[PDB]
C-alpha cells in the first residue's frame, strides 16, 4: 500500500501534475487508458477487454433467454446442462448461466398460447379461449374396441395460437423493416402475411433398441413458415418483412406430427381435418394484436406449395403417379404432351378438381367407366386440401440427375446402332461406367442418389470423361451439348429470387428449353417418341409460366422441411420422457423453440 | 480532450502520446524497461484512493490470478464430462464471448494444447534396471493394437482393429493423475512430502467383452460384431514409512464407472 505508493510516489506526484496541466487532471481516464495500451502493447488483450468490461459496468451474468438459446441450439438434455451450471458456478463463483427454473419460465413466453389476441368477426368454429398449448392432435377421436382401431400418435398446436407466436416473435424484425423502409413506426395498417405451408413423409424412424431387426415405422410432419410481411401505406405495398433464406431448416415451424405411414388415408385425414378447419375459418377475418405498444391488424395469405409428388397426387385426389395423367397442373396425356411439346398452361385448380371429382361420383351423362375416367381427366377420390400446384426444385432436380445417368448407361452400350439388348449388357453397361467414373472422378458408388451426388454428375468434366469413354464421335456433340443447354437452363429456377438475380437465362429461356426439346426429339427419338417422363415436361412446359405467376421457383420448395428431418431423430433420443405419449410433446416444443427467430439473434451475435 | 473514452481508437493515442512518452521513458529508465506492471500499479493506487476497493480487488484477482475466465482445464473438464461435440463447443464459446464482452471459455487450439498433458507420453521417466523387450523412448502415446502383424494375402487372414497405450507411458499418466491426491494422504497420514520412498503400487486388470455394439447406418439393419476392451485400475498405493508399511492412497469408490482406466481396444470376439 504505503510500501509501493513512496516506492515511486515521486512519478506518481508528478504524473499527477502532469495530467492536471495537460490533460486537465481526469487521473481516472488517463490512468487507465495508459495502462490497458501498456498491456496492448504486449499482445495480452485478453486481459485488456475484460478490464475494459469491469471498468466499463457490464454484469456478467446472462438474460434468461440467452442460456435458453444456447441449451436449444446444442442440443443439451436438462442434467447436462446442470452439470454445466453448477460447476461454472461453484469455480468462478459468480454465476454466468441461470438455473432452470428460471429457464423454463422464460420458455413459457415463446412457447404459442401465451398472449391476448381477438379476432375479428370471431372465428365461425374456433374456440376463443387464449390458453390453448400443446393439443391432442387426434382431436378426441373416439376409439373403443366397437369403433374403427386406431392407434397412433399425434401432437399438435391450433393455428391461430401458433401465428400468432409466429408473429410476436418477429416483432422487433418487423418494426425494423418498417423504419428502414421510411415509415412512421406507430402504423397499424392492415399487414398481409405469407405463409407456406408443407408436409412430407419422413419414414425410417424407429430403432433396434433390443437388437431386434424388422420393425419398421414412419411418421408425419405438417409445418408452415411465413415468408413476407407486407403494409399497405398510402399508394402502394412495401415489403415489411422478407424471409433471407425460405427453405432452410431453420424457418420452417412446425404446427403438428403423428406417427401414421404417408398413404394410410383414413388416419391421416382424420388427423389434418381440424387444421384444414381452422385455415378455411381464418381466411375472412382479422386479428387484432397489439404489436410493440399500439395495436395493429393483420390479415393472411395461405400458399400450400411444399408438398412433394406423391402427397399432392394423393390428397388432391388423382391417380397415382404411374397414369396416363401426368401434370399436377395441366391434363394431357404422356403419349399427347410427348407429342405437342411445349405450348401449355395451368388449368387444374381446386374448385375444379372439386367439382370434376362430383361429376364422377355423380355420373350424370349415364356413360362407361372408360370414358368416364378420360371426361374427368383422372380424378377418382374426394380431395380434401386446397394446394397451389407447382413444380418442386429438390425432387425436380434429382429426378433430371438421374434420368441424364441413365442416359449416360444407355450410350454405353451404343443402342442407336444395335437395339434390343438384353438385361446383362445392361448390368456390364452399368459396371463400367461406375468403374471409369471412379477412376476418373473419383464419384463414388450409389444407388439412391443424393443431392451432392446429383450436382457432382451435373459437370462437364464428368460428361466428357464418359464422352471419353464412349466409341463414336456424333455422340460428343450429341451429350455435350444437350449437358451445356440443360446447365444454362438450370438456374432460372435453382435460384431463390431469379426475378433479378438472373435476370437474362429468364429472357432466354423460351429458345434454351425449345432448342432442348427438339433434339431430344430429333438425335434422341429412338427414346423419348412416346413415353416422356414427368418431370420432363414440367421443366419444359410450365417453369416460364408458373414464375410470372408466382415469382420464385426455388423458395416455393419443400428443401426446409426435408432438412429438418434429421432433428427429429437427434430430439427423439436425447429428449423424451419415455412415454409415447410425451414423446412428442417434447420433441414439437423442442423443434419450436430451435426453429425460432428470437433465439437465432443471439446465436448470429459474433456477426453483428 | 473531449474524453480518452469518447474518442476512437488510436485518437487518444495521439492525444495522451507526449505524457506517455515522457514518463514512460523516465520509468522505464527508472526500473529498466517496464512500464505495464508500474503503471497498474499507479492506477491501482490512483483510482482505489477514491474509494473503489471494488475494481482493485476484481483487478489484483484477474491479473497474476484466478478468478473471471476458466482455466483451460476446467473448460476441458465441462466439454468432455457433457458429451460435447467439437463444433458445440465452439458455438457456445464464441456466442458467450460475443454476447457478455469477456473471455469466459478458452479457444480450441489453447484446449488441445492443455489435453496433451494428459494423454500418456509427456512426462519424462526412466525405467531401472532397464525394461527388457521394452522401448526405452517415452514419446509413446495410441499405438497399433496389431503390434506390427505381418498381414497379406499370404498369411492368417487377420481383418481386426485395436489401439493401445503402453503400459508403462500409460501407467506413469496414472501416477501423475493423482501426485495431488497421494500428496494430501502421506500429508493427512503425518509424513513428510520431502519423501521419495519406493511406494507400492496395487492394481486391478479387468477384460470383459462388450458384444453387439455395433448400430445400423442410413436405413437398414445391422450386422452383429463384437468388441473387447482390456483396461486397469489403480487401487492402492502404499509405502514402507520406519519399519511398517503405512497407506497414502485407497480407492473411495473401487468398481465405480469413472476410475477403471481404458488400456486396449479392439473389434474382436473374446
Ligand atoms: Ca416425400
Ligand atoms: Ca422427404
Ligand atoms: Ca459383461
Ligand atoms: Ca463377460
Ligand atoms: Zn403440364
Amino acid at each position: 500500500r504505503r510500501a509501493q505508493k513512496h516506492r515511486l510516489r515521486e512519478l506518481k506526484i508528478q504524473v499527477k501534475e502532469f495530467a492536471d496541466k495537460e490533460e486537465g487532471g481526469d487521473v481516472k481516464a488517463v490512468c487507465l487508458t495508459l495502462f490497458l495500451l501498456a498491456l496492448r502493447a504486449r499482445n495480452e488483450h485478453r486481459q485488456a477487454d475484460e478490464l475494459e468490461a469491469i471498468m466499463q459496468g457490464r454484469g456478467s451474468g446472462l438474460q434468461p433467454a440467452v442460456c435458453l438459446a444456447i441449451r436449444v441450439n446444442t442440443f443439451l438434455s436438462c442434467s447436462q446442462y446442470h452439470k454445466m451450471y453448477r460447476t461454472v458456478k461453484a469455480i468462478t463463483g459468480r454465476q454466468i448461466f441461470q438455473p432452470l427454473h428460471a429457464l423454463r419460465n422464460a420458455e413459457k413466453v415463446l412457447l404459442p398460447g401465451y398472449h391476448p389476441f381477438e379476432w375479428q368477426p370471431p372465428l365461425k368454429n374456433v374456440s376463443s379461449r387464449t390458453d390453448v398449448g400443446i393439443i391432442d392432435g387426434l382431436s378426441g377421436l373416439a376409439s373403443s374396441v366397437d369403433e374403427y382401431p386406431v392407434d397412433t400418435i399425434a401432437k399438435r398446436f391450433r393455428y391461430d395460437s401458433a401465428l400468432v407466436s409466429a408473429l410476436m416473435d418477429m416483432e422487433e424484425d418487423i418494426l425494423e423493416g418498417m423504419r428502414s423502409q421510411d415509415l412512421d413506426d406507430y402504423l397499424n395498417g392492415p399487414f398481409t402475411v405469407v405463409v407456406k405451408e408443407s408436409c412430407d413423409g419422413m419414414g425410417d424412424v424407429s430403432e433396434k433398441h433390443g437388437s431386434g431387426p424388422a420393425v419398421p415405422e414412419k411418421a408425419v410432419r405438417f409445418s408452415f413458415t411465413v415468408m413476407r410481411i407486407t403494409i399497405e401505406h398510402g399508394s402502394q405495398n412495401v415489403k415489411v418483412f422478407e424471409e433471407p433464406k425460405p427453405n432452410s431448416e431453420l424457418c420452417c415451424k412446425p404446427l403438428c406430427l403423428m406417427l401414421a405411414d404417408e398413404s394410410d388415408h383414413e388416419t391421416l385425414t382424420a388427423i389434418l381435418s381440424p387444421l384444414i378447419a381452422e385455415r378455411e375459418a381464418m381466411k375472412s377475418s382479422e386479428l387484432t394484436l397489439e404489436m410493440g405498444g399500439i395495436p395493429r391488424t393483420f390479415k393472411f395469405i395461405f400458399r400450400g406449395t411444399g408438398y412433394d409428388e406423391k402427397l399432392v397426387r394423393e390428397v388432391e385426389g388423382l391417380e397415382a403417379s404411374g397414369s396416363v395423367y401426368i401434370c399436377t397442373l395441366c391434363d394431357t396425356t404422356r403419349l399427347e404432351a410427348s407429342q405437342n411439346l411445349v405450348f401449355h398452361s395451368i388449368t387444374r385448380s381446386h374448385a375444379e378438381n372439386l367439382q370434376r371429382y362430383e361429376v364422377w361420383r355423380s355420373n350424370p351423362y349415364h356413360e362407361s367407366v372408360e370414358e368416364l375416367r378420360d371426361r374427368v381427366k383422372g380424378v377418382s377420390a374426394k380431395p380434401f386440401i386446397e394446394t397451389v400446384p407447382s413444380i418442386d426444385a429438390l425432387h425436380c432436380d434429382i429426378g433430371n440427375a438421374a434420368e441424364f445417368y441413365k442416359i449416360f448407361q444407355l450410350e454405353i452400350g451404343e443402342v442407336y446402332k444395335h437395339p434390343n439388348a438384353s438385361k446383362e449388357e445392361r448390368k456390364r453397361w452399368q459396371a463400367t461406367l461406375d468403374k471409369h467414373l471412379r477412376k476418373r472422378m473419383n464419384l463414388k458408388p450409389i444407388m439412391r442418389m443424393n443431392g451432392n451426388f446429383a450436382r457432382k454428375l451435373m459437370t462437364q468434366e464428368t460428361v466428357d470423361a464418359v464422352c471419353e469413354l464412349i466409341p463414336s464421335e456424333e455422340r460428343h456433340e450429341a451429350l455435350r451439348e444437350l449437358m451445356d443447354l440443360y446447365l444454362k437452363m438450370k438456374p432460372v429456377w435453382r435460384s431463390s429470387c431469379p426475378a433479378k438475380e438472373c435476370p437474362e437465362s429468364l429472357c432466354q429461356y423460351s429458345f434454351n428449353s425449345q432448342r432442348f426439346a427438339e433434339l431430344l426429339s430429333t438425335k434422341f427419338k429412338y427414346r423419348y417418341e412416346g413415353k416422356i417422363t414427368n418431370y420432363f415436361h414440367k421443366t419444359l412446359a410450365h417453369v416460364p409460366e408458373i414464375i410470372e405467376r408466382d415469382g420464385s421457383i426455388g423458395a416455393w420448395a419443400s428443401e426446409g422441411n426435408q432438412s429438418g428431418n434429421k432433428l427429429f431423430r437427434r430430439f427423439r433420443k436425447m429428449n423424451a420422457r419415455q412415454s409415447k405419449c410425451y414423446e412428442m410433446e417434447d420433441v414439437l416444443k423442442h423443434h419450436w423453440l430451435y426453429t425460432s427467430k428470437y433465439l437465432q439473434k443471439f446465436m448470429n451475435a459474433h456477426n453483428a | 480532450r473531449q474524453h480518452l473514452l469518447s474518442l476512437t481508437r488510436r485518437a487518444q493515442k495521439h492525444r495522451l502520446r507526449e505524457l506517455k512518452i515522457q514518463v514512460k521513458e523516465f520509468a522505464d529508465k527508472e526500473e529498466g524497461g517496464d512500464v505495464k506492471a508500474v503503471c497498474l500499479t499507479l492506477f491501482l493506487l490512483a483510482l482505489r484512493a477514491r474509494n473503489e476497493h471494488r475494481q482493485a480487488d476484481e483487478l489484483e484477482a484477474i491479473m497474476q490470478g484466478r478468478g473471471s475466465g476458466l482455466q483451460p482445464a476446467v473448460c476441458l473438464a465441462i466439454r468432455v464430462n457433457t458429451f460435447l461435440s467439437c463444433s458445440q463447443y465452439h458455438k457456445m464459446y464464441r456466442t458467450v464471448k460475443a454476447i457478455t464482452g469477456r473471455q469466459i471459455f478458452q479457444p480450441l487450439h489453447a484446449l488441445r494444447n492443455a489435453e496433451k498433458v494428459l494423454l500418456p507420453g509427456y512426462h519424462p521417466f526412466e525405467w531401472q534396471p532397464p525394461l527388457k523387450n521394452v522401448s526405452s523412448r517415452t514419446d509413446v502415446g495410441i499405438i497399433d493394437g496389431l503390434s506390427g502383424l505381418a498381414s497379406s494375402v499370404d498369411e492368417y487372414p487377420v481383418d481386426t482393429i485395436a489401439k493401445r497405450f503402453r503400459y508403462d507411458s500409460a501407467l506413469v499418466s496414472a501416477l501423475m493423475d493423482m501426485e495431488e491426491d497421494i500428496l494430501e494422504g502421506m500429508r493427512s497420514q503425518d509424513l513428510d512430502d520431502y519423501l521419495n520412498g519406493p511406494f507400492t503400487v496395487v492394481v486391478k486388470e479387468s477384460c470383459d467383452g462388450m458384444g453387439d455394439v455395433s448400430e445400423k447406418h442410413g436405413s437398414g439393419p445391422a450386422v452383429p460384431e463384437k468388441a473387447v476392451r482390456f483396461s486397469f485400475t489403480v487401487m492402492r498405493i502404499t509405502i514402507e514409512h520406519g519399519s511398517q508399511n503405512v497407506k497414502v492412497f485407497e480407492e473411495p469408490k473401487p468398481n465405480s464407472e469413472l476410475c477403471c482406466k481404458p488400456l486396449c481396444l479392439m473389434l474382436a470376439d473374446e
